[PDB]
């Protein structure tokens, strides 16, 4: 309509398109603070 | 059980030759999971 477009979109991603228009693949780890004990925590080494 | 934000369970599966009643004996229970929920609890329902 007047003043009306689909608010969603494709952008058509090609191999030769410049590097800003490439598509990167992105992760983000949201972390928190010590509020609770902790669950997921990084390995503990362990010496012979 | 729930102590010190962790919730506790012990089970044991003893087999019994008495439908009527639990027997007369003496079976400890041994602990099973750990699990550090948490959420405290003050309420239990059962399903079957
Ligand atoms: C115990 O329950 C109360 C609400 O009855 C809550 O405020 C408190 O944080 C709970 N404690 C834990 C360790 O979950």
């Amino acid at each position: 309509g007047f003043n009306c477009y689909f608010p969603l979109q494709s952008y058509g991603f090609q191999p030769t398109n410049g590097v800003g228009y490439q598509p990167y693949r992105v992760v983000v780890l949201s972390f928190e603070l010590l509020h609770a004990p902790a669950t997921v925590c990084g390995p503990k080494k362990s010496t012979n | 059980k729930n102590i010190d934000g962790y919730f506790k369970i012990y089970s044991k599966h003893t087999p019994i030759n008495l439908v009527r009643d639990l027997p007369q004996g003496f079976s400890a229970l041994e602990p099973l999971v750990d699990l550090p929920i948490g959420i405290n609890i003050t309420r239990f329902q059962t399903l079957l």
